[PDB]
C-alpha cells in the first residue's frame, strides 16, 4: 500500500533555489536515530521487569497456590505456554518474555491510539504525516509502570498528543513536552495507579516500596529488596536491578544509548552539563546544611543520579530541541534550572517522591524567558555598533 | 589578522587548477534583468537595433540616472519577457568592434579627482552597477556617498578562483582602481585579503585587512560586520577585485574593460580550470565539449548561492565570477535514510563519511529528505561566525516578522550570507528568499 | 529575620496568585502579548499591591476589627466597601498624579490602566491578608511577594506567546482558546510546589 | 441598634475621606491651563475652544477643519495633521494610515490625536483658504437612467480654489423628500416605471454632508457642473432601504438655494511627458472631462491621450458632442467607447462587452511599452478590480496607476 | 463639576446605601450564628449516634442529651465556664491561655495547645454513658479535625468521625469513608501499662484485634498523620490525665 | 423585543469574547450547586447595579465616578453576602472569597461603564439580565462536565456509581483541579467559533 512505500522510499526531489546542494541529515533520520537509542534500555527494562515479577511471585506463593495463581493471569500462563517457566530458577529467556508480555500491549496501545489522532489532524489540515511520534510513543511507553491499564495509557497519550502537541500545529510548533504532558495528566488524574508500593513490581498481591521513597523513610540503611531479602547497593541501583518502570531502571544502558546521540550532535551536551551542575550544587548544599528529621537531606549527588528517572529524563527527555532553549547561553540556564528543580522536588516536597517529570515541565515554561533575556542583551550590544 | 572559527569548507570534488587558459570563442552575450534588486527597466533599444560597446540598453525608474550598458558591440536579438512581462535578459550578438570612448587620466592624477567627476564617468561607462549598498544590496543611488567601500579581493567559495593569480596579471590596473576608490570614498577603503601579498596603493585611506578561516570569511557581509557594522544610518558599498581592475583600466585607458577570468569547475567537468571569458557570456556555448555526458545542471556562481543557467537565464551574471556544473539527482533509493553512508556528507557526525578525513564527494542537486517543520538541533549555530542569534533570526524570518528581524540583525545580511544556513537545515528551508521578502517589506515600509 | 524570607518565597512561588490561586485572569490572558507591556503592567501591579495591602491592614486593625474601637460593636461588615475604596483611590492616584504627569508609559498603560481597580488579584490579596492576620511588616512583604509572583507569571506567559509566533493554530482556537489552553498547561506545570510545607 | 448608627457614621466618614483625598490630590496637580496650541507660527490664528483632549474638538470649534467629517475615528482619514512639537506617541490605529517614514516627520490623523501640553502645528496652506459659499442652482436636468448633472452659479463672481479632479463637500439640511414628482424622459419611463420608483421617500432630521466631483474645468469659471447619481435600492433586492442625501439633491430644482462648504482635491495629473490613458465608467466622466479640457484647452499640452469609455447602450451616452468636437480639434486626443449589451435599434458597430476586456484586446496588447504610460481610472468598483488585474498582468507599477474611488 | 455638588452627591449616596447595608448586616446577626452552631451540633449528634434529620429537632435533642463541659488539660479536671460558647481555635491561638509546645513533644505537629479544652458528655437524666473528645493533628495537605467518642470506662471507642480535612479525595480523603470509620467501634485505646495502644498498621490488621486498625491503602502519609494525632492526644500532653480520672469513675 | 436579553448568550458571550468573569468560572465550577448560586448572585447584582447607575447617570462627576459606582456595587454585594450567610450557610461556606470578589468581577464594571451610564434604566436592567444569563450558560456547562467526570454526581445526586462505593466508575482527579477548567473553556470557545465563524480572530 502507498502508506508504506512513501515511508521507506526517499522522495527523490531536486533543489531549485538558493543552495543547490543540501546536507544529508533529515528529520526522519534524526527521529529514527533517537528511536533506536532507547533499545538497550528497553531490553534491560523488560528483563528486569520479568525478573522482579518472578522473584516476588516465588517469595509470596509456592506449590499448589503458586500453580493456581499462575493459571489465573494471562501473562503468567502465556509465558508458561510459550516454553517459559515461572519457577525460582527461570532463565533470562523467561525473564525477558514476561517483561515483553507486560510491555508490548502498552506500546501497541499507545502507538495506535496516538497515531489515530496524528493521522486525523495531519489529514484534516492537508499535511503529510510527520515524524516524532515514533519517539513520543516509545518514551511514553517507557516512562510508565508495567501494570498501567490500557484504558489509562490510551487517555494519557490522547491528552499528550492532542492538547499538548497537535493543537499548536504539530511537530516543531509546540512549546511543551508531549510525553511528559501525558504522564503528568496521568499522574494528577489517576494517582493510585502511578504511585504507591503496589505498582512497581508486576506481581499479584505483592507490595514493594519505591527504591527512591525507601530512602525518605530511614536513609541508606532502609534500602532493602523485599522480593529477595537482599539490600540494594549502589552497583545494583546503577546497573538497574531496582524495581521501577520499563525505561529508566537501567542507568548504564541509558548512558550507553545517550553517548551515541550526544556524539552525533542530535542531543545537546549543554543541557546535560547544566542538569549535572545544578543537581551537584543543590544536593551538596543540602548535605552541608544537614537535617535531623528529614532523611533526604543526607542523600549525595551520586545517589540522586542512579535512583529514579533522573538519568532517563536528563538524557532523553530534557534535551527536546523544540521545548528547550534556542540559545547556547540559555541552554546552560535551562539545564541548571532543571537539575535544581528536580533536586528540590525530591528533597523538600513530601507528597511527590519523584520530581524529574515536573521539573522538566517547569523549565519548559521559563526557557523562552531565558531566550528573551539573551536576545535582548544581544540587541543592546548591537545598538552600540559592536555587533 | 582576524580569524573566523565557525564555518564549513565544502568538500565538493572537481577543484579547479589555478592556471589561466583561453576559453571558447563567444558569439553571444546577455545582460540579465532579474539579478539587480528592485530594478524596473526602461528599454531604450529594440530587437534588431545595432549597439556599440558601452551604449545604454535601459535605465531605471526606481533609481533614476543609473544606466546599464552593453558589454560588446553587436545587434540585439532578444528582449525575453517572463511572467507579468518581467525582463529576463537582453541578448546581444557580438558582431563588431566599435565603442564609446571616455576621458583618459595619467596614473599620477587619479588620486586627486573630484568625486562628482569620478561619478559622472563611472555612471556614463556603466561601472556604477558594480557597487552594492549594504543593507538591501541595491545599486547605490547616483547622488549617494558612503564612507566605507569594501574591496573583497578574496575568494573562499566552493570551487572558486584564486584572486592572487588574477591580480598579478593586472597589478597596475588594480593599483589605479584602488587609488580611484580612495579618492571617491570620502571615508576608507577596506581591502580585505588573505595572508598572501597583493599590490599596494600608497594612500592613507586604503587599508589591507587579513582574514582567515573557512568559507564565510570571504564574504563582504562578514567583512562589514567585523570592520564597519552597518545599519539604516550607515550604508557601506561593496565591490570585487575584477570590477576594481575594470575601474582602473577605464580610468587609465578611456575605454571600458569587459574581460573576465572565471573558474569552470565541478564534479562533472572533464578538466576544471580558469577560463578567460567575456562579461555576461553565453554559458551554453562556454561549457560545450567540457562536460561529461548525462543530465547536468549548469550554475552561474557557487553551488551555495548561484543561479541555474537554463533558457533565458543561461548567461553569466554581473556579480558572479565562476561557473559550477554538477549532475542532477532524480532517482529514489530504498531505505536511503537508514544507510550508514560512507559517501554522504553532513556537518553532524551521524554518517560514516565524516570519519574518513580528506574525502571529496561527488555531490548532486538532491534535497536529502523532504520539507518538514524546523527542529533546531543546533546546525545553524555551527556555521554562523557572526555575533547573532541564528535559530531565532531564521524563525523570525519564517514567521514573517519584519521589525523583530531588523532588531535581531537582518539588515546586515544578504541572501548570500544565509546559504550555509539553508544548506545545513534539516527542514529543507530556503532562507535567502525569505530574507529578500523581509527586506522588500522593510524597504516599502520606509 | 528568616520568617520574612520564608514569607517572600512562599508568596512568590508556593502561593503564586496567578497560577496557584488563579486571580486576575481577565487581564492576565488579555494583555499578555508582548514582554515589554507585560513587564510594565507587572510593575504597576507590584506598586499598587505593595501600597494597598499595608493601608488596609492599618485600617482593619484600627477601626474594622471586632471590639477594636468600642467594646461590644463589630463593624466587620464594611470590609468590602473599605477595601475597594482604598484600592480605587490608590489606583486613581497612581494613574492621575504620577503616571501621566511624569513621563508617561505610552502603550504600556492603555485601556488597562483603570482596570487595575477591578483586578481580582488585589482584592484577593487583601482578603487573604485579613484571613491570615498578618502584622505590618508581614503585610508589606506579602504584598511585594504577591506582586512579584503575578509579574513573573504574566511575563512567562508573554514570553511563551512570543515564542508561539511560529505556531499554526486552527482557526477556531486562534488567540483566545489557545491562550486558555496555554494557561492551563502552565498551571499544570506550576503544581511542583503544591505539597511544600513552607 | 447602637451598632447601626456606628456603621452608618463610619461608612459616611470613610467614603467622604476617600473622596476628599481624591479631590485634594486633583486640586494639587490640575494644570487648569488654557490655549495650549498654535496651529502655525506666521498667522495670528492660534486660538481654539478646548485646552486639550481630542484635536478636532478644539479646532472645529474655532473654525479650523482639514475635514471635520461626521463621527471621526479615522474611518476615512481626510483629517490630516502635521506635528513638529509635542508627544510623539502613535495610536495603534494610526500605524495603518501612517507609514514609519511619515511618522518620523510627524503625520497623523486628527480624530486620534489627544492634546494635553504645548505644541505647534504646520498645517498645509489649503486649510487657510477653504471656505463655504452660497451657490444657487441653475439646472438639475436628467440625461441618463440614474445620472443627473447639477449646474450651479457662484455668487459675486468668486472662483473656488480648485485643481482638476477635485471635489466640494455638499450639504443637505433637514428635509423630507418624496419620489412622487420625479419624472424622466420617455425612453427611461419604461425601466423607471417597471417599479415606478415614485413610492420611495426619505427622512432627514439634521443637516448631512457628502462630496461630489466637478465635471467642469477651470476655464469654465463662474459655473459649477457636477455629475449626480441617484441612490436607489438595487434592482435585485428592492427591499434594501434607499439613499437619503442623493435623493434630496435629486429633488433640487432650478433656482433653488444651495450651500457648498469648500473645494478639496486628490487624483491630480502628473507633470510628465509620457502618454496619458484615461479609463472610466458610470459617473466618472467628471474628473476625466476636467483633466482632458485642462491639458488640451488650458495647458495646451501635446502629449498623446486616449479616453476609453464603456457603456451599456447607445442611449446611455452623453457628452458625445463635446468629446467629438475635442477629438476633431486635437489630433493627440482620441476617445473610444464600448457598449455592454447593445440593442437592435442602437445601430452599434465596433467594440462590445467589458471595458477592460476591449481595452486589452484592442490597444494594450499591441502596445510596445505599456509600462511607461500613465493610467487614470475612476468608475465602478467592479470595473476597478478587473482593470487593476489587467494592468498588473501587463506589468504596470503602482506609481503609474493613479485611481480615484469612493470606497466601493 | 463643582465641589458643592460633588460632596452633596457623595454624602447622599452614602446615606442611602449605609442604612440598607447596616440594617441587613445587623438584623441577620442572630441567624448567621444559629447556622454556625447547627453544624457543630449536628456533627456531635452524629458522633453520639442520635438521629436528628432537621434543624428543628437538632436543637432540642442536643439541648437535652448533650452537655458540653470544659476540661483543664494540666489538672485533668472539670472547669466552670461558658462551654456552650467556647472557641478552642482562638483559645489556642492566643498566647494568654496557650502553651507553646516544643519539638520533642509536639508529636501531632500542632505547635500550640490550649490550656483548657472542651468535651461533650452524652447523658440521659443524670447518668452519663459516653464522652466525645475532639482531637486533631497534621495530615499531608491540611489540618484534620475529628471527634472520638469513648465509653465511660475510658477505653472503648464507640465511633470516630472526621468533620474537617483537606486531603486528596479517593486517595487520602478516605478518612470520611463510612467503611473505614465503622471499624473503630469496639477498639481499645490503652493497655495495662497505660500506654497509647492504638496502632494504624499498614497493609491490614489482624481480624478481631483490640488495638489494631486498618490503615488507608495508598495513603501512608495520612495514616501516619492519624497515628501521630492519636499518639499525641492520648499521651501525657493531651487527654491523658483526664482519661486517667475517667477510668476511675465519677465521669 | 428580546434581542438584548438573548444575544449575549452566544453572539456576545462575556467569557467567550469579552474575556470577563473568568476567575469565578475557574473557581466555582467544581460543583453545580455553587455554580448555579453564583450565576443567580451575579445576575441580580449586575442587573440592580446597572439599574441604579442608569438612574443616577446624570449626576456622577467625572473625578469620583469609580467611587460612586463602587459604593453601589459593594453595598449590593454586602447585602447578597449577608443574605447568603443567613439562609444558605452551607453554600456560603464553600464559595468563601469568591462571594466578596463579586465586586471585582469584571462583568459588573464592564456593563456599568459601557451600557449603564449611557442607557435608560430598563434597558440597563435587561442588558444586565442578558449578560448574567450568558455568563451562567458557560458556568453551568463547564460545571456539568467537571462534576460529572470528577465525582460522578450531579447537583449532589448520584448518577455514576463510584468504585469506592461498590460501583464501576473511577473518578478523574484533574476535574477537581484548575487546569481542567482552562481546557474545557478553550474547547468551548473552539466549538462556539466553529459553529459561528464570524467570531474567528484574524491571523495578523
Ligand atoms: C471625492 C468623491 C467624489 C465623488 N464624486 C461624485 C460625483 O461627481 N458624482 C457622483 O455621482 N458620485 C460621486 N461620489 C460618490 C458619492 O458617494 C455620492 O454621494 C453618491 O451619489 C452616493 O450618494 P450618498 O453619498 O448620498 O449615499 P448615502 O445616502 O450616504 O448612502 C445610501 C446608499 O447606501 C445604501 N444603503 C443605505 N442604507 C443601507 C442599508 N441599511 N443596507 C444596505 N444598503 C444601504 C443605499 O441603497 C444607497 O446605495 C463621490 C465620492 C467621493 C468620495
Ligand atoms: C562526573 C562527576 C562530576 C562531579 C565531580 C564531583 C562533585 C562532588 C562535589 C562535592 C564532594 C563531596 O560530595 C559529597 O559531600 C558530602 C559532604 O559535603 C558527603 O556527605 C556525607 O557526609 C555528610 C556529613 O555531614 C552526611 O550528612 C551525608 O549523608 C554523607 O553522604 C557526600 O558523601 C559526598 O558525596
Ligand atoms: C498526586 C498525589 C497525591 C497524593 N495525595 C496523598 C494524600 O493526600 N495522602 C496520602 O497519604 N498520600 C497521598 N499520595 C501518596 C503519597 O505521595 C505516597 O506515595 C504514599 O502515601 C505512600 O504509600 P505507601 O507508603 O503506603 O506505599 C499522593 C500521591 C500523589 C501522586
Ligand atoms: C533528543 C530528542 C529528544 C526528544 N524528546 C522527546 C520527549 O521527551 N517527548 C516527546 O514527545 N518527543 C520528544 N522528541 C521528539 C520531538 O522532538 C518532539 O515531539 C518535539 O517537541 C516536537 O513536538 C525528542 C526528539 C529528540 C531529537
Ligand atoms: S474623520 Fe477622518 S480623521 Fe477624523
Ligand atoms: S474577571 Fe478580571 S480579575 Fe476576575
Amino acid at each position: 500500500y502507498e502508506a508504506a512505500a512513501t515511508l521507506f522510499y526517499t522522495p527523490g526531489l531536486v533543489t531549485k533555489r538558493s543552495s543547490h546542494v543540501r546536507d544529508s541529515v533529515d528529520l526522519k533520520r534524526i527521529m529514527i536515530m533517537v528511536w533506536l537509542a532507547v533499545f538497550p534500555a528497553m531490553f534491560w527494562g523488560m528483563y528486569n521487569a520479568g525478573g522482579q515479577a518472578i522473584a516476588a511471585l516465588n517469595h509470596l506463593y509456592s506449590g499448589d497456590q503458586l500453580a493456581a495463581i499462575v493459571a489465573g493471569n494471562w501473562h503468567y500462563w502465556l509465558t508458561e505456554m510459550l516454553g517459559g517457566t515461572m519457577s525460582s530458577d527461570a532463565g533470562w529467556g523467561s525473564k525477558m518474555l514476561l517483561g515483553a508480555t507486560y510491555f508490548l500491549p502498552i506500546y501497541a496501545t499507545v502507538f495506535i491510539v496516538g497515531g489515530f489522532w496524528e493521522v486525523l489532524f495531519c489529514m484534516v489540515r492537508k499535511h503529510e504525516v510527520n515524524e516524532g511520534f515514533f519517539v513520543t510513543s516509545i518514551l511514553f511507553a517507557l516512562i510508565v509502570p508495567p501494570t498501567l491499564p490500557l484504558w489509562q495509557a490510551a487517555l494519557g497519550i490522547t491528552f499528550g498528543v492532542v492538547v499538548a502537541k497537535e493543537v499548536f500545529g504539530g511537530t516543531g510548533r509546540n512549546f511543551l513536552n508531549p510525553a511528559l504532558a501525558g504522564r503528568a495528566f496521568l499522574f494528577f488524574a489517576y494517582p493510585a495507579q502511578i504511585s504507591g508500593d503496589l505498582v512497581w513490581t508486576a506481581a499479584d498481591g505483592y507490595s514493594g516500596a519505591y527504591a527512591l521513597s525507601q530512602w525518605a523513610q530511614g536513609g541508606a540503611g532502609a534500602l532493602i529488596n523485599n522480593a529477595t531479602g537482599q539490600t540494594i547497593t549502589w552497583m545494583d541501583a546503577f546497573i538497574g536491578n531496582i524495581p521501577g518502570s520499563i525505561g529508566e531502571v537501567s542507568t548504564l544502558a541509558l548512558m550507553i544509548g545517550a553517548a551515541f546521540i550526544v556524539y552525533m550532535g542530535i542531543a545537546s551536551w549543554r543541557i546535560i552539563g547544566g542538569v549535572m551542575i545544578g543537581m551537584i550544587l543543590l544536593s551538596t548544599l543540602f548535605n552541608v546544611i544537614g537535617s535531623d528529621t528529614n532523611a533526604m537531606f543526607n542523600m549525595p549527588w551520586h545517589w540522586h543520579l542512579v535512583l529514579g528517572g533522573f538519568a532517563f529524563g536528563m538524557f532523553f527527555m530534557a534535551t527536546d530541541p523544540v521545548s528547550a532553549s534556542f540559545t547556547n547561553s540559555g541552554k546552560w540556564a535551562y539545564g541548571i534550572l532543571i537539575g535544581v528543580m528536580c533536586v528540590l522536588i525530591r528533597v523538600v516536597n513530601p507528597a511527590y517522591p519523584e520530581g524529574m517529570m515536573l521539573a522538566i515541565l517547569f523549565a519548559n515554561l521559563f526557557a523562552p524567558l531565558f531566550d528573551h533575556v539573551v536576545v535582548e542583551r544581544n540587541i543592546k550590544r548591537r545598538l552600540a555598533r559592536y555587533g | 589578522m582576524i580569524t573566523i572559527k565557525k564555518g564549513l569548507d565544502l568538500p565538493i570534488a572537481g577543484t579547479p587548477s589555478q592556471v589561466i587558459s583561453d576559453g571558447k570563442a563567444i558569439k553571444k552575450v546577455a545582460l540579465l534583468g532579474e539579478e539587480y534588486v528592485g530594478m524596473r527597466p526602461t528599454m531604450h533599444v529594440r530587437v534588431g537595433d545595432e549597439v556599440k560597446k558601452a551604449q545604454i540598453l535601459f535605465e531605471d525608474k526606481k533609481n533614476p540616472g543609473v544606466k546599464f550598458t552593453s558589454p560588446v558591440s553587436g545587434k540585439v536579438v532578444e528582449i525575453n519577457r517572463g511572467a507579468k512581462r518581467v525582463l529576463q535578459s537582453v541578448v546581444i550578438e557580438v558582431a563588431g568592434d566599435d565603442q564609446v570612448t571616455f576621458d583618459k587620466f595619467e596614473a599620477n592624477q587619479l588620486a586627486s579627482l573630484n568625486r562628482d567627476a569620478i561619478k559622472t564617468q563611472l555612471v556614463e561607462s556603466g561601472l556604477w552597477t558594480a557597487f552594492r549598498t549594504r543593507p538591501f544590496s541595491k545599486v547605490p543611488a547616483i547622488d549617494s556617498t558612503s564612507e566605507a567601500i569594501f574591496v573583497t579581493a578574496m575568494d573562499t567559495n566552493p570551487l572558486a578562483a584564486e584572486p592572487t593569480v588574477v591580480i598579478n596579471e593586472q597589478s597596475e590596473a588594480f593599483v589605479a582602481g584602488l587609488d580611484v576608490l580612495s579618492a571617491l570614498t570620502t571615508g576608507k577603503v577596506y581591502v580585505c585579503k588573505k595572508g598572501t601579498s597583493l599590490p599596494r596603493s600608497q594612500q592613507p585611506n586604503v587599508e589591507e585587512h587579513v582574514f582567515d578561516g573557512p568559507h564565510p570569511a570571504g564574504l563582504a557581509g562578514t567583512h562589514m560586520h567585523f570592520l564597519y557594522p552597518v545599519s539604516a544610518d550607515h550604508v557601506a558599498w561593496s565591490i570585487n577585485y575584477q570590477d576594481v581592475i575594470a575601474v582602473g583600466q577605464l580610468f587609465l585607458t578611456g575605454e571600458l574593460y569587459t574581460q573576465r577570468v572565471v573558474s569552470l569547475a565541478g564534479p562533472v567537468v572533464n578538466k576544471p580550470r580558469l577560463v578567460r571569458t567575456v562579461m555576461g557570456a553565453s554559458l551554453e556555448q562556454l561549457v560545450d565539449s567540457e562536460i561529461m555526458p548525462g543530465e547536468v545542471r549548469i550554475i552561474s556562481g557557487s553551488v551555495l548561492s548561484g543561479t541555474k543557467a537554463t533558457g533565458p537565464h543561461a548567461y553569466l551574471g554581473r556579480y558572479h565570477l565562476q561557473v559550477s556544473v554538477l549532475r542532477e539527482g532524480r532517482d529514489k533509493e530504498l531505505f536511503g535514510w537508514a544507510m550508514p553512508g560512507k559517501n554522504k556528507f553532513s556537518v553532524t557526525r551521524s554518517f560514516l563519511g565524516h570519519l574518513f578525513k580528506g574525502q571529496v564527494y561527488n555531490m548532486t542537486t538532491t534535497t536529502n529528505g523532504s520539507d518538514r517543520s524546523m527542529v533546531p538541533i543546533g546546525n545553524y549555530e555551527k556555521v554562523m561566525p557572526l555575533d547573532m542569534e541564528p535559530t531565532l533570526l531564521l524563525r523570525d524570518l519564517c514567521a514573517g516578522d519584519s521589525d523583530s528581524a531588523v532588531r535581531l540583525g537582518a539588515l546586515e545580511l544578504d541572501e548570500e550570507d544565509l546559504a550555509l544556513c539553508t544548506f545545513v537545515c534539516p527542514g529543507k528551508y530556503e532562507y535567502g528568499q525569505l530574507l529578500r521578502e523581509c527586506l522588500d517589506k522593510i524597504e516599502k515600509e520606509g | 529575620m528568616e520568617h520574612y524570607i520564608s514569607l517572600l518565597v512562599k508568596s512568590i512561588f508556593i502561593e503564586n496568585m496567578a497560577l496557584s490561586f488563579f486571580l486576575g485572569m481577565c487581564t492576565f490572558l488579555a494583555v499578555s502579548k508582548k514582554v515589554k507591556t507585560s513587564f510594565g503592567l507587572g510593575i504597576a501591579v507590584i506598586v499598587v499591591l505593595t501600597i494597598s495591602v499595608p493601608v488596609n491592614n492599618l485600617v482593619y486593625n484600627l477601626v474594622l476589627k471586632p471590639d477594636a474601637l468600642v467594646e461590644g460593636v463589630d463593624l466587620s461588615f464594611l470590609n468590602f466597601i473599605t477595601f475597594i475604596g482604598v484600592i480605587a483611590a490608590l489606583v486613581q492616584i497612581l494613574e492621575m498624579i504620577l503616571d501621566r504627569f511624569f513621563p508617561p508609559l505610552y502603550n504600556a498603560l492603555g485601556i488597562f490602566l483603570p482596570l487595575i481597580t477591578v483586578n481580582c488579584a488585589i482584592f484577593g490579596g487583601v482578603s487573604f491578608m485579613v484571613q491570615r492576620d498578618y502584622s505590618f511588616a508581614e503585610s508589606v512583604v506579602y504584598g511585594f511577594g504577591s506582586g512579584v509572583g503575578w509579574m513573573l507569571a504574566i511575563v512567562a506567559l508573554a514570553g511563551i506567546r512570543e515564542k508561539m509566533k511560529y505556531s499554526d493554530v486552527p482557526p477556531g482556537l486562534r488567540g483566545l482558546g489557545i491562550t486558555f489552553i496555554t494557561a492551563g498547561l502552565m498551571a499544570l506545570g506550576f503544581m511542583s510546589f503544591s505539597g511544600v510545607q513552607l | 441598634m447602637s451598632t447601626i448608627i456606628f456603621g452608618v457614621v463610619m461608612f459616611t466618614l470613610i467614603i467622604l475621606a476617600l473622596v476628599l483625598v481624591i479631590l485634594f490630590a486633583k486640586s494639587k496637580l490640575v494644570p487648569t491651563g488654557d490655549i495650549t496650541i498654535s496651529i502655525n507660527g506666521d498667522p495670528e490664528k492660534a486660538i481654539v475652544t478646548q485646552p486639550g483632549g481630542k484635536l478636532l474638538t478644539a479646532l472645529a470649534g474655532a473654525g479650523v477643519f482639514v475635514s471635520s467629517a461626521c463621527g471621526g475615528g479615522g474611518s476615512c482619514g481626510q483629517c490630516r495633521v502635521k506635528i513638529k512639537s509635542g508627544g510623539g506617541d502613535i495610536l495603534p490605529t494610526e500605524l495603518d494610515h501612517i507609514s514609519k517614514g511619515e511618522a518620523r516627520e510627524g503625520e497623523r490623523l486628527a480624530c486620534q490625536v489627544a492634546v494635553k501640553a504645548d505644541m505647534d502645528l504646520e498645517l498645509p496652506e489649503e486649510i487657510f483658504g477653504v471656505k463655504k459659499w452660497e451657490c444657487t442652482v441653475i439646472s438639475n436636468d436628467n440625461k441618463a437612467t440614474f445620472i443627473k448633472e447639477l449646474k450651479l452659479a457662484i455668487p459675486d463672481g468668486e472662483s473656488v480654489p480648485f485643481r482638476a479632479g477635485g471635489y466640494i463637500q455638499i450639504e443637505a439640511p433637514a428635509h423630507h423628500v418624496k419620489y412622487a414628482d420625479f419624472d424622466v424622459p420617455e425612453k427611461y419611463r419604461g425601466d423607471w416605471d417597471k417599479f415606478n420608483l415614485f413610492r420611495y421617500e426619505s427622512k432627514v432630521d439634521e443637516p448631512i454632508i457628502r462630496a461630489y466631483s466637478m465635471a467642469n474645468y477651470p476655464e469654465e469659471f463662474g459655473i459649477i457642473m457636477l455629475n449626480v447619481r441617484i441612490a436607489t435600492p438595487p434592482p435585485n433586492n428592492p427591499n434594501v432601504p434607499p439613499g437619503q442625501m442623493s435623493s434630496y439633491i435629486w429633488s433640487l430644482k432650478a433656482g433653488d438655494k444651495c450651500t457648498i462648504s469648500g473645494p478639496f482635491g486628490e487624483f491630480f495629473a502628473k507633470d510628465t511627458d509620457a502618454e496619458m490613458v484615461f479609463i472610466g465608467g458610470g459617473a466618472g466622466m467628471a474628473p476625466m472631462r476636467s483633466h482632458i479640457f485642462d491639458q488640451l484647452k488650458r495647458l495646451k499640452s501635446k502629449r498623446k491621450m486616449s479616453y476609453w469609455y464603456g457603456a451599456r447602450s447607445k442611449r446611455e451616452m452623453f457628452y458625445v458632442e463635446d468629446f467629438d468636437g475635442l477629438a476633431a480639434e486635437n489630433d493627440n486626443f482620441v476617445w473610444h467607447c464600448a457598449l455592454s449589451d447593445p440593442q437592435p435599434e442602437d445601430n452599434w458597430t465596433g467594440y462590445t462587452g467589458f471595458i477592460h476586456n476591449v481595452l486589452y484586446e484592442n490597444y494594450l496588447k499591441d502596445h510596445e511599452a505599456p509600462e511607461d504610460c500613465e493610467y487614470y481610472m475612476c468608475g465602478p468598483p467592479m470595473m476597478n478590480a478587473a482593470v487593476i488585474n489587467m494592468l498588473k498582468n501587463l506589468g504596470v507599477e503602482e506609481e503609474n496607476i493613479l485611481l480615484d474611488d469612493f470606497g466601493g | 463639576d463643582s465641589i458643592k455638588k460633588t460632596l452633596f452627591v457623595v454624602i447622599a449616596l452614602s446615606l442611602v446605601c449605609s442604612i440598607i447595608v447596616s440594617a441587613a448586616a445587623v438584623g441577620l446577626r442572630d441567624k448567621q450564628k444559629e447556622n454556625a452552631a447547627l453544624d457543630k451540633q449536628s456533627k456531635i449528634l452524629q458522633v453520639a449516634g442520635i438521629e436528628a434529620k432537621g434543624s428543628k429537632q437538632i436543637v432540642e435533642l442536643f439541648n437535652k442529651s448533650i452537655e458540653p463541659r470544659l476540661v483543664d488539660f494540666n489538672t485533668g479536671d472539670f472547669v466552670e465556664g461558658d462551654a456552650a460558647n467556647y472557641d478552642q481555635r482562638k483559645a489556642a491561638k492566643e498566647a494568654s491561655e496557650s502553651i507553646k509546645l516544643t519539638a520533642e513533644q509536639d508529636k501531632a505537629k500542632i505547635q500550640r495547645r490550649a490550656n483548657v479544652g472542651v468535651v461533650y458528655l452524652v447523658k440521659d437524666g443524670d447518668k452519663t454513658s459516653k464522652v466525645i473528645l475532639p482531637v486533631h493533628g497534621n495530615g499531608l495537605w491540611s489540618m484534620m479535625y475529628a471527634f472520638v467518642a469513648v465509653e465511660t470506662d475510658g477505653n472503648t471507642v464507640s465511633g470516630l468521625t472526621y468533620y474537617e480535612q483537606g486531603e486528596t479525595p479517593g486517595l487520602g480523603g478516605e478518612v470520611e469513608n463510612p467503611a473505614w470509620r465503622a471499624q473503630w467501634v469496639g477498639k481499645k485505646l490503652f493497655d495495662e501499662n497505660h500506654k497509647p495502644a492504638i496502632k494504624i498498621v499498614k497493609g491490614g490488621a489482624p481480624q478481631g484485634s483490640e488495638h489494631g486498625v486498618d490503615g488507608l491503602s495508598g495513603a501512608t502519609l495520612t495514616s501516619n498523620g492519624v497515628q501521630n494525632t492519636f499518639d499525641f492526644w492520648l499521651g501525657d500532653m493531651g487527654f491523658g490525665p483526664f482519661l486517667t480520672k475517667v477510668r476511675d469513675g465519677g465521669l | 423585543l428580546k434581542k438584548s436579553v438573548l444575544a449575549p448568550v452566544l453572539d456576545n458571550n462575556p467569557i467567550a469574547l469579552q474575556v470577563l468573569g473568568v476567575c469565578s468560572a475557574l473557581a466555582v465550577t467544581t460543583k453545580l450547586e455553587t455554580a448555579f448560586v453564583m450565576t443567580l448572585a451575579v445576575m441580580f447584582v449586575t442587573a440592580l447595579s446597572n439599574f441604579f447607575v442608569s438612574l443616577i447617570r446624570n449626576h456622577i462627576p467625572n473625578s469620583v465616578r469609580i467611587i460612586v459606582q463602587m459604593a453601589i456595587i459593594a453595598s449590593l454585594v454586602i447585602v447578597v453576602d449577608q443574605i447568603l450567610k443567613a439562609y444558605l450557610y452551607d453554600i456560603s461556606k464553600q464559595l468563601s472569597v469568591f462571594v466578596g470578589l463579586i465586586i471585582t468581577n469584571c462583568i459588573v464594571m464592564g456593563r456599568a461603564e459601557a451600557f449603564a451610564m449611557k442607557s435608560e434604566p430598563i434597558p440597563s436592567f435587561i442588558d444586565g439580565i442578558g449578560n448574567g444569563l450568558g455568563y451562567g450558560f458557560v458556568l453551568m456547562t463547564v460545571g456539568f462536565f467537571r462534576e460529572l467526570l470528577g465525582s460522578g454526581k450531579l447537583f449532589g445526586l448520584e448518577v455514576l456509581p463510584l468504585i469506592s462505593n461498590g460501583g464501576w466508575y473511577q473518578p478523574n482527579g484533574l476535574m477537581l483541579l484548575a487546569p481542567s477548567a482552562f481546557f474545557l473553556i478553550g474547547f468551548m470557545i473552539w466549538a462556539i467559533r466553529t459553529f459561528k465563524p464570524e467570531q474567528v480572530e484574524a491571523k495578523e
